[PDB]
């Protein structure tokens, strides 16, 4: 069991990380508090020849058309051309995508 | 009741922090300190700055 | 000008009260509400927002597609209105 | 790997404000500072720094003292304000290269990635460029001595993003730009 | 594209702007014809837009 | 005298001409604009309120649009 | 200027309103001025500015005193018959930045030329502070006694105490201070 | 810059109010070098675009 | 005395890196004189800060 008591420091390392994740997983509920306003979204694959490519196509309420990459956490329902979507104030960032309907 | 002439001592540390900080003066609220040491009524003199993580509420 | 007269007498309290109820985000009306906290608006100038309830409004007293008063700042709803 | 840096005079800035801070002890040694930069390009691109309190002994060389909480605290704030810089390498100020510095590279090479090491000047009377980027590798050599740390000088050049340069010139107001033509040119053709 | 650098934009809201090119990108997708994207800070061009 | 000239900071270069939609009892009415921007500001001095005969043009600001005074056409 | 030795108060007898409204340096300098207006009275200067307060002996303002000073060394410019003697146990009394600053421009001024290493020393005693208006009196005085003298150790005193000090007005009054001690040494 | 003001009526209060661009109609007073009177209405003018005072008519 | 600074680089332009140091009044001193503030000289450098609506305008 000399060989496995080794195990001991990872288990001090992995708990060691559920103890800092508390801090970035706060800045979570502090960033993604508020959505301000709703703004559509057209997904867009690109292709930048890591680097690989990866878009999607924005439309504010009131008509302004930005840039961005597919961001926020990890997608399963999103990807979808559609409304309802999270965004902070001049960042642009994808939050939290909802249904409209 | 008295009030005096000051003048604010500014030095190229603060300065360059407050420059960094102005690269860092994208559109959201950005957060800083000033730091140093008041040697009279009506001379002040920074030292040290540094700046703060954002926040949603700014 | 003697209406304004007392009236300008009492415009001092006036400065005193202006940073009270100075906020008006052009009068929003709500859509929908998906969760108590997050609330689907629409401003009149077309653009779809959402902010989250304040405290000095109950959930209860939101109607649906209501025109309230409404913070411009931190965007949350102080006072409603009847009509 | 790396074929040039990129050293911003913020960070030599600092290096004045490691000469301000000392507090005139007499003791006036190499102090280090956790240098801080983008090795994620194949260029390397200081933005930023700190400082550590570094003591080593008087008579013995191999005798020095950091910190790694301080290292992680002040790389930690500094992260949660700026993640998009990480921990690249470290310089002493001092114009001689130590023995122990080998070894004081050493932990910076463990904790951070490969460290570059920067020699500057505590007095800048030097009319060269006070920056030299020493590569820490270990190479091979042809007379059959074993393998150690040995620093390369990899070419750098000092430049300024886009406010370091506006400020810079507001606070001199002494130099003159480019400016070709008789006096820009024929200084140089001068000295 | 008036100089082979410096070339004038089109917004999608409507005001036209003129551009720097990016020390990292080349000329080859910077042809005329091609949508691209821009930053509010120096008007800078990180990489394209292809239409669909 | 000077009070009569203290409110010169609101009619002074931050005014703009306005359209009033409706007059409100909680003293806070309703106005409008060629955005039509709805802003309630208590009321102030030189405004009639009762004679001014709502849904017309009336004073505003480049400020929190405290209505100021009020202009005939 | 328009009252300088005609001795005229009775143009600033039409009202006390427009004097003492604010609690400030212009006290100091209207007692300055004060001084500006009436010169060389030996009795009635000590008498006039005692008798402005001498009911509780305790000034809210110390503009008035160290105006009193500071204006009574304008009029004792060069006399030969002066009070210095008192003002060095009057300077010795304990007050900040008025005996000290004003005891130091009146008392120096008064002392000019004489070139005493007493009124140096004391001169000395008042810029080792480090206080920037102080010292600036000290200074503007020390050019003031210094005057031809040329005391060795005295210059580099003073440039060695300027670049010692972030202070600017110690600057500008060692600025002066060492400015007006040069006098014929341009050899 | 500044903007391009037109008058299309002088008000009696030295309050000139003015028919500016869209959200506009700006009511103000102009800089006390240049008198009322002499600005025409219906003609356009020079304005500053915040602080709103004339520079000079225009045809 | 508590400065508080404004870095803007946003709308300042590369040749000049103007910046300003504020401060805030007292809000009894509304009936005395405003700003009491002796040795005058340098305030022709502080007219410098003289756009038309946010300095004076506020
Ligand atoms: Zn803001």
């Amino acid at each position: 069991k000399i060989m496995k008591s080794e195990v001991l420091r990872v288990t001090h390392e992995l708990q060691a990380m559920k103890d800092k994740i508390k801090e970035n997983s706060e800045k979570i509920k502090v960033n993604k508090t508020l959505p301000y306003l709703v703004s559509n979204v057209i997904e867009l694959l690109d292709v930048d020849p890591q680097r690989k490519g990866k878009c999607a196509v924005i439309k504010t309420s009131t008509r302004q058309t930005y840039f961005l990459p597919v961001i926020g956490l990890v997608d399963a329902e999103k990807l979808k051309p559609g409304d309802l979507v999270g965004v902070n104030k001049d960042s642009y960032l994808i939050l939290e995508t909802l249904p409209t309907e | 009741a008295v009030d005096t002439a000051e003048q604010v001592y500014i030095s190229s540390l603060a300065l360059l922090k407050m420059l960094k900080h102005g690269r860092a003066g994208v559109p959201m609220e950005v957060m800083g300190l000033m730091l140093g040491e008041f040697v009279d009524d009506y001379t002040v003199r920074v030292i040290d700055v540094f700046a703060m993580p954002q926040s949603g509420t700014g | 000008a003697p209406p304004a007269l007392w009236d300008l007498a009492a415009d001092k309290q006036t400065l005193q009260s202006e940073q009270p109820l100075q906020v008006a985000r052009c009068t929003k009306i709500i859509n929908a509400d998906s969760e108590d906290p997050k609330y689907i608006i629409n401003v009149k100038q077309f653009a779809k927002f959402v902010v989250d309830l304040s405290d000095q409004v109950a959930p209860t007293d939101i109607e649906e597609g209501m025109r309230v008063g409404v913070d411009r700042n931190k965007y949350q709803i102080h006072i409603p209105l009847p009509p | 790997a790396v074929q040039k840096v990129v050293v911003h005079p913020l960070v030599l800035l600092s290096v004045v404000d490691h000469f301000n801070r000392i507090g005139k002890v007499g003791n006036q040694k190499r102090v280090v500072g956790v240098l801080l930069g983008s090795w994620q390009k194949k260029v390397l691109d200081v933005s930023n720094s700190f400082a550590v309190p570094f003591d080593e002994d008087d008579k013995d060389d191999s005798v020095w003292f950091l910190d790694h909480d301080y290292l992680e605290n002040m790389y930690g704030m500094f992260k949660k304000v700026n993640a998009r810089e990480r921990i690249v390498g470290w310089y002493h100020t001092g114009p001689k290269l130590h023995k122990n510095d080998i070894a004081i590279n050493e932990l910076m090479k463990r904790y951070c990635p490969n460290s570059v090491l920067v020699i500057i000047d505590v007095k800048p009377k030097d009319l060269g460029l006070p920056t030299e980027a020493y590569i820490s590798v270990e190479e091979v050599h042809d007379d059959g001595t074993p393998t150690s740390k040995t620093f390369e000088h990899v070419t750098s050049e000092i430049g300024a993003e886009e406010a370091e340069e506006v400020g810079v010139e507001h606070l001199l107001r002494d130099i003159k730009d480019t400016t070709v033509g008789t006096l820009s040119q024929r200084i140089t053709n001068q000295v | 594209q008036l100089t082979e650098e410096k070339f004038i934009v089109k917004a999608t809201n409507g005001p036209r702007y003129v551009v720097g090119c990016r020390r990292q990108l080349d000329k080859s997708k910077l042809k005329p014809g091609t949508r691209v994207a821009l930053d509010m800070t120096t008007l800078t061009i990180m990489r394209y837009l292809p239409r669909e | 005298e000077e009070e009569r000239s203290k409110v010169d900071d609101l009619r002074g270069t931050p005014m703009s001409v306005g359209t009033l939609e409706e007059i409100i009892d909680d003293n806070h009415a309703i106005v409008s604009t060629s955005v039509g921007s709805e802003h309630y500001v208590s009321i102030l001095s030189f405004v009639d309120k009762d004679l001014l005969e709502p849904g017309c043009s009336v004073l505003l600001n480049h400020k929190v649009h405290a209505v100021i005074g009020v202009l005939m056409d | 200027f328009m009252h300088c030795g005609t001795t005229s108060d009775q143009f600033l007898r039409d009202n006390l309103e427009w004097l003492a409204r604010a609690t400030n340096w212009a006290k100091f300098t209207a007692t300055a001025s004060l001084g500006v207006i009436h010169k060389g009275h030996e009795k009635e200067a000590l008498q006039l500015m005692a008798t402005y307060l001498p009911k509780d002996t305790s000034p809210g303002s110390a503009y008035q005193e160290g105006g009193g000073l500071y204006a009574l060394g304008l009029i004792h410019a060069n006399h030969g018959g002066d009070i210095i003697d008192y003002l060095l146990n009057q300077l010795k009394n304990a007050s900040n930045d008025i005996v000290r600053h004003g005891g130091s421009l009146g008392l120096g001024l008064a002392a000019m030329g004489t070139a005493r290493q007493d009124v140096y020393d004391l001169l000395k005693t008042n810029l080792y502070q480090d206080d920037a208006v102080t010292g600036e009196a000290a200074g503007l005085a020390l050019g003031l006694v210094m005057l031809g003298s040329k005391n060795a150790q005295a210059i580099e005193d003073m440039v060695g105490y300027a670049q010692e000090t972030q202070h600017e007005k110690i600057l500008r009054g060692l600025a002066v201070g060492i400015a007006l001690v040069m006098y014929g040494r341009m050899e | 810059g500044s903007y391009v003001g037109e008058v299309v009526r002088a008000m009696d209060k030295k309050k000139v109010l003015v028919k500016v661009h869209p959200e506009g109609k700006f009511v103000v007073d102009v800089d006390k070098n240049i008198d009322i009177n002499d600005v025409t209405p219906n003609c356009r003018v020079a304005l500053r675009n915040d602080s709103y005072t004339l520079h000079k008519i225009l045809p | 005395r508590a400065v508080a600074v404004v870095v803007d680089p946003i709308q300042s332009v590369k040749g000049k890196v103007v910046i300003d140091a504020f401060r805030l009044i007292n809000a009894n001193m509304m009936v005395l004189g405003h700003e009491p503030r002796q040795t005058t000289s340098n305030l022709g450098h502080l007219n410098k800060p003289s756009i038309q609506a946010l300095i004076h305008g506020l």
